[PDB]
């Protein structure tokens, strides 16, 4: 809930696990990266794309 | 004869159908073909059993 302070999310589409329910989920050792999308390849960040 | 059936897929071949299609749809097409051939094998072994 603290992640909404900087900017509202634009894409928000998530594959696989549901982003709506995350407080009841348990997991470990997550990876975090950071890069840029110039604007017309937002849908290109998906499996099977070229 | 049922090996050469299309089973609702684009082609009945295996090696050629991998190159022409991307994996996100090739996996679904292969899964459909495998389920159809397994159903045909189930019909064959039921006939053989009776």
């Amino acid at each position: 809930s603290v992640l909404y302070n900087f900017a509202p999310f634009f894409a928000f589409k998530c594959y696989g696990v549901s982003p709506t329910k995350l407080n009841d989920l348990c997991f470990t050792n997550v990876y975090a990266d950071s890069f840029v999308i110039r604007g017309n390849e937002v849908s290109q960040i998906a499996p099977g794309q070229t | 004869k049922q090996l050469s059936s299309k089973f609702g897929a684009i082609s009945s071949v295996l090696n050629d159908i991998l190159s022409r299609l991307d994996p996100p749809e090739a996996e679904v097409q292969i899964d459909r073909l495998i389920t159809g051939r397994l159903q045909s094998l189930q019909t064959y072994v039921t006939q053989q059993l009776i």
